[PDB]
């Protein structure tokens, strides 16, 4: 499927541990409210415009 | 969110703001806030978010 990092941006996220994708350049991630613990390497596919 | 605005329409309450956070549902609570406030034929202001 997608978005297989999904899980970890959240259990990380309880305790404000900060994450770091290498490979997700997925979008939702993006959004600080749902993911806020999120640090991405690069920018999603919405910054590709 | 709509008690709140019966809340307020009762006591007849129409200047109000609304402070937030990027806690879930934040979003919406505007635009659920949006619709049920717009719709109204009154002038109550909302004056930050």
């Amino acid at each position: 499927d997608h978005l297989t990092p999904t899980p970890i941006s959240y259990t990380a996220g309880f305790y404000r541990i900060p994450v770091i994708g290498l490979t997700t350049r997925m979008s939702i991630y993006s959004d600080k409210s749902i993911h806020l613990s999120f640090l991405r390497t690069v920018p999603p596919y919405s910054h590709q415009a | 969110a709509s008690v709140m605005l019966n809340i307020m329409e009762e006591y007849d309450w129409y200047i109000f703001s609304i402070v937030t956070t990027y806690f879930p549902g934040y979003q919406d609570f505007e635009n659920k806030v949006r619709s049920t406030i717009e719709n109204s034929f009154v002038g109550w202001e909302l004056e930050e978010v």
